[PDB]
């Protein structure tokens, strides 16, 4: 045809990924973020026993 | 596709796709265009 | 042993609350003991050392196997032009035409005489087995199973709290990943096909395509 | 357009897992009333 | 005897202090039927005892420990009854042989 | 609680009579579900797409 | 006889230098047969006693479990399918597993409830064989007795002792009968009742060594 | 050498740090190399010793047994079948088992005759192992001597200590040769000599790798 589309404008893709790459982006800026957090919440406090958090 | 591929299709796996707006390429068949045979033909589909 | 939940008496074991004292040897002292040794296997507190540092091997090769079986069938489903995608059939590459294309690559590795990956690979794997008995160019005196040094570059395993604490996190890893690198034995023998499609097969329909699809699969006659 | 969507899948996940683990990092506690 | 947990610790008879005594379960609740209004002459000292005597039937303990043997029997009896009524019945209509498996035609099932 | 208040509207769709589809072949009326979905790439498809 | 040194053994009359030190004769059924030096360790060959018994109880279970089918089914009872290892797969049937032969009785078609079913509850009692549960807390671990013993069978400790190796001599022809099973259907293909039946029809012919050259590889 | 620490060992260099320090060389074949740690229980290590001793010695009949029918019908000698894991089916042929080619010879006809007699023949030599008997009681049952060595080389123990060396070492060799013999004979179907003649055929394209793709599961 005329013309190049990426044809997803309807189709109901999960997230709207159509190339595999896309969901490894997902994952990939989660994870590396997700990591990023893990690795500083020892800074966060360890909230360990039952009555430790913002209550009233 | 051909024509049966698209009509083996239903509307929902067709729409947004952009495959809806093309023609069916004829897959089967040859150039020989000799058997075809003389006379009227109602065309259809086209 | 510290406090750290996963030593000592008050651990936790293989049975839950259903296991009562475990074996008098197994003292909470070495990480994953979750007081299972009911073939009494380990009596000897000699083999005990031996079946610890033959068991965390273990671990850490099938950790590597079942990262390394999931990721190139992970990626053929993706379109990456693997020979063979799935793990099983990933040692038959070498024998076909153009041979073995790391990543379906064909300027990759290129691998076409399997005399010649097995050649490199008893010189190269025999040099650094030995070196992890003993000696080596990365560290020459360390422990056996946990050298540290040149094979803890990030300094991960600094705070001995936090090391107790890995060591747990390496063993159930592991002991993990050996249950499912055995998973992926029996149900390739099985089956027939990749660890990942027999996912994707079992999440289509988990009624039918469960295991006892192919329970009647091995009846004599 | 697919680079241009990869960038932006980038972009977005970068600036959305900000916000979700900024708030999993203690946010309660960034108080300045003491209890 | 020594009767360690069904599912975990230890078990048995944990507490007695919901079936005897002044704290017990009644047959209406603490808002509604208090601990004054319980006949004197029940107490926590029989089975299963809910301060339920709406209608005076029970006069003393020893009236209702004769009554106790009428309700015990009876209780034994339709406890064997009620397995005798839908077993029967259910093996008969998922597919026994035993012509007669609901209870009301049983007799009369077998005649001559 | 919700989670069984949920199953009576599958046992209401299944086995109580049925529920009224409106797709279905003949005309909309009361149709026993005989055939659930329980293909998880397809409920949870609904729950991923796009608004 | 059957404890002390002066007992029965593995080799019988050529066996006064077979047995090893530590297989005394305070055990059930040590006939001093510890050939490959397995159980040296006395912490080890405590737990290969349970090994052998608990093996001995599911094997005498299994034993008599995997004929009383095939007996019943010469007699004229339909179970589906009465050969012991084709009788896993009569839940798959069209009209799912009946006990002997009685719809009326159990009646499965799912295997993925009976077997759940199965994890719950042998995930009990096997636990409750090991710390204990309703039925005993602080028994011996092979042999309980007290709701487990409701017959007096454990009484007079003399003539108890003697239960014990009757019991392990019993379990151990189960367990070495079990290993046939599993061989004589691998082998054969049959049961091992229609494996009685034709070795009592022809015993010159139908042994094994007919089916001797079956597993030879043709390449 | 061959005992004490001037053994060499099974890693090389790489076994100078961590043998087991049980295995200090006082027994042939010590190499140190116990790395599952299945004998540090000296009761269990003796026994193990037995058990490899004489794996190796009925290896050693056996890796000779499996080559000669071989290397004898290459000559030219008439066999109903040269490779060993085909040479129990001559019994059930037409004129049974005979010994080279001849009729004056064994001529074997019933296999019920022939394991029967093995039986109660191997159940009195072995049992003779266990404890002793007609030809020996006190002796070693690993190296009993006497009538077990007629030929007069079980003396002068420094030159006896290196051939209980030359003993292992080529049973070491005949272990691995029959589990040898036990895979080739399975993954490729023909005989030891019949993988040995043409792996020297073409050694780059016939070798092990080729029969890599044949146990492949495909369903
Ligand atoms: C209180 C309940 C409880 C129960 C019942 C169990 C039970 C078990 N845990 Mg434990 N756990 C429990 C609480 C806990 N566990 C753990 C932590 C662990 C760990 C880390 C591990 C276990 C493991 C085990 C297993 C150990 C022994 C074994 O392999 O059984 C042997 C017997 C069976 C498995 C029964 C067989 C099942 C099935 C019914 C048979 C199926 C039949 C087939 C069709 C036959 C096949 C056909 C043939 C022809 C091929 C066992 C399944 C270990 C494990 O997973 O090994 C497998 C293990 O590594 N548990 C924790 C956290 C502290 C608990 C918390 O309460
Ligand atoms: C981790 C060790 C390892 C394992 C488990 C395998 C497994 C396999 N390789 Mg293999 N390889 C391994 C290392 C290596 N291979 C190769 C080179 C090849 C080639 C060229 C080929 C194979 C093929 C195969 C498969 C044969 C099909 C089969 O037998 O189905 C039955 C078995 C299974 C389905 C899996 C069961 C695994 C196994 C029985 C249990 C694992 C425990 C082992 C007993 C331990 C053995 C390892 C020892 C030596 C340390 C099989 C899955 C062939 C293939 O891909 O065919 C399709 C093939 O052509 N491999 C090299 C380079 C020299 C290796 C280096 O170490
Ligand atoms: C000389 C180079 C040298 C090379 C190429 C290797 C290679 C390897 N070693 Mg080895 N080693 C080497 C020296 C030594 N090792 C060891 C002791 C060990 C142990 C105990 C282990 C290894 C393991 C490994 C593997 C994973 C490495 C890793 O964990 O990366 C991670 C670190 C940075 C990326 C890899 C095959 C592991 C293994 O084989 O499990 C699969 C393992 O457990 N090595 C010692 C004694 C201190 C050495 C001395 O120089
Ligand atoms: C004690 C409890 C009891 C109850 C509730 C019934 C109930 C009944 N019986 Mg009965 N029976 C009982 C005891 C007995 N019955 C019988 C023998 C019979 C016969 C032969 C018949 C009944 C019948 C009946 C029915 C009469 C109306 C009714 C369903 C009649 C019936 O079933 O008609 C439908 C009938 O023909 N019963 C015997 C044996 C002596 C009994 C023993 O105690
Ligand atoms: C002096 C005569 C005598 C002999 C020789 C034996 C010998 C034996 N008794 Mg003993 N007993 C004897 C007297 C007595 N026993 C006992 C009481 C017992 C008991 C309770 C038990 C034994 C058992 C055993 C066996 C233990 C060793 C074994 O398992 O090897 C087995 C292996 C072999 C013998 C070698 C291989 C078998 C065969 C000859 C070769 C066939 C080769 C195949 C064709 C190979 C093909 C397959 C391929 C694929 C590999 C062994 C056969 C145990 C047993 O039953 O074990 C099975 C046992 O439980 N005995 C009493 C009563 C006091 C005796 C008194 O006379
Ligand atoms: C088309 C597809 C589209 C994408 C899919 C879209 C759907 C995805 C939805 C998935 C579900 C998301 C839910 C995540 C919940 C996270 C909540 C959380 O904050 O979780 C918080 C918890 C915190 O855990 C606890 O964290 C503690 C922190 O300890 C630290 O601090 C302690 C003191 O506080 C001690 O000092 C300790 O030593 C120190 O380590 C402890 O370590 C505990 O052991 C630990 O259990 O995290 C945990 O439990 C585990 C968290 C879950 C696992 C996260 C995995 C992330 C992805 C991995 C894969 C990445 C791939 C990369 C690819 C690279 C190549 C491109
Ligand atoms: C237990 C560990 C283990 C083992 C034994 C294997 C074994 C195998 N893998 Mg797997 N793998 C594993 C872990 C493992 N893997 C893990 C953990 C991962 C995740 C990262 C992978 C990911 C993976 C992929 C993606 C692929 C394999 C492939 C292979 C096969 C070929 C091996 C090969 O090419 O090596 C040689 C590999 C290397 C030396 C490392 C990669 C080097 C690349 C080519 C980059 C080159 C380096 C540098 C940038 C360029 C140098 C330039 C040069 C001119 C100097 C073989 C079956 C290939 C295959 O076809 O299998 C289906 C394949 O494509 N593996
Ligand atoms: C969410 C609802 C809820 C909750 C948590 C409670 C909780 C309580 N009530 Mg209240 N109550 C409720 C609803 C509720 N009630 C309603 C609807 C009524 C009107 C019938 C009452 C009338 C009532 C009285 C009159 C008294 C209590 C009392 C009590 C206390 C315990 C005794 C007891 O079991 O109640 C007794 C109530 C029942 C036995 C009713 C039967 C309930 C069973 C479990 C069947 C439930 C069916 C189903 C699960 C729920 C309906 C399904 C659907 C329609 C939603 C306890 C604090 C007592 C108290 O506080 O003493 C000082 C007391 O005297 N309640
Ligand atoms: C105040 C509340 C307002 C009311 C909210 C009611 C609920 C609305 C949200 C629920 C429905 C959407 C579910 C997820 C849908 C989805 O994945 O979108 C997926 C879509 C799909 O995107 C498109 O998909 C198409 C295929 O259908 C094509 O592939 C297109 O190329 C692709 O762009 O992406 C978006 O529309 C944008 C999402 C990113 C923006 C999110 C902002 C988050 C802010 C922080 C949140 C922290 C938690
Ligand atoms: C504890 C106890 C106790 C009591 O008392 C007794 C008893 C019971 C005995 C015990 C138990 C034990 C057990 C469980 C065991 C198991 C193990 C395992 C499974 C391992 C694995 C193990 C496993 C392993 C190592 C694995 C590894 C793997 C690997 C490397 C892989 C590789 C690969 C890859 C990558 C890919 C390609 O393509 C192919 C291959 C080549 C294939």
């Amino acid at each position: 045809l005329v013309d190049e589309r990426m044809n997803g404008d309807g189709t109901g893709r999960p997230f709207g990924v159509n190339d595999p790459v896309l969901g490894w982006v997902l994952l990939g800026v989660f994870g590396t973020m997700w990591a990023i957090w893990f690795i500083g919440q020892k800074d966060l406090g360890d909230f360990e026993d039952a009555d430790d958090g913002l209550k009233l | 596709l051909t024509f049966d591929e698209i009509q083996g299709l239903t509307y929902l796996q067709v729409k947004g796709s952009g495959i809806a707006n093309t023609c069916p390429v004829l897959e089967s068949g040859t150039t020989n265009l000799k058997e075809l045979k003389a006379g009227s033909y109602k065309l259809e589909n086209f | 042993t510290p406090d750290s939940f996963w030593y000592g008496p008050e651990r936790p074991l293989f049975l839950g609350a259903f296991t009562g004292e475990p074996p008098s040897y197994l003292t909470g002292e070495f990480p994953g003991d979750y007081g299972w040794d009911t073939a009494g296997l380990s009596a000897d507190p000699e083999t005990f050392k031996r079946y610890r540092e033959l068991e965390l091997i273990h671990a850490r090769w099938a950790m590597l196997g079942a990262l390394g079986c999931i990721f190139p069938e992970l990626l053929g489903s993706y379109g990456v032009p693997f020979g063979e995608a799935v793990w099983f059939k990933a040692g038959a590459q070498i024998f076909q035409e153009g041979g073995l294309d790391y990543l379906g690559n064909p300027n990759l590795v290129h691998a076409q005489s399997i005399l010649a990956i097995l050649g490199t690979q008893v010189l190269l794997m025999g040099a650094i087995e030995g070196y992890r008995v003993n000696g080596g160019p990365l560290g020459e005196g360390l422990d056996k199973l946990y050298p540290g040094g040149s094979f803890d570059p990030l300094g991960l395993a600094d705070d001995p709290d936090t090391f107790a604490e890995l060591k747990v996190k390496e063993i159930k890893n592991g002991r993990l990943a050996m249950f499912s690198m055995f998973g992926f034995f029996v149900q390739a023998i099985v089956t027939g096909k990749g660890p990942l499609q027999n996912l994707s097969d079992h999440l289509a329909n988990p009624g039918t395509n469960n295991a006892f699809a192919y329970a009647t699969k091995f009846t004599p006659q | 357009m697919l680079t241009l969507k990869i960038f932006v899948y980038t972009v977005v996940t970068f600036f959305v897992c900000l916000f979700i683990f900024g708030f999993l990092s203690n946010d309660p506690a960034r108080n300045p009333g003491k209890n | 005897k020594a009767t360690r947990g069904w599912l975990g610790g230890q078990g048995g008879a944990a507490d007695l202090d919901k079936w005897y005594g002044p704290d017990r379960k009644l047959f209406l609740p603490s808002g509604l039927y208090d601990r004054s209004e319980i006949p004197e002459y029940l107490n926590g000292e029989l089975a299963g005892d809910y301060g339920y005597d709406p209608l005076g039937l029970g006069k003393d303990p020893e009236t209702v420990a004769k009554y106790r043997e009428n309700e015990l029997l009876h209780a034994r009896w339709a406890m064997l009854a009620a397995a005798g009524i839908l077993i029967p019945e259910g093996l008969q209509a998922n597919g026994a042989n035993i012509k007669g498996g609901t209870w009301f035609e049983t007799g009369a099932e077998m005649l001559n | 609680m919700l989670g069984l208040g949920a199953w009576l509207l599958v046992w209401k769709a299944m086995y109580f009579g049925g529920v009224y589809d409106t797709w279905a072949p003949g005309g909309g009326d009361v149709r026993v579900i005989t055939n659930p979905t329980t293909n998880a790439a397809v409920i949870f498809g609904y729950l991923v797409k796009s608004p």
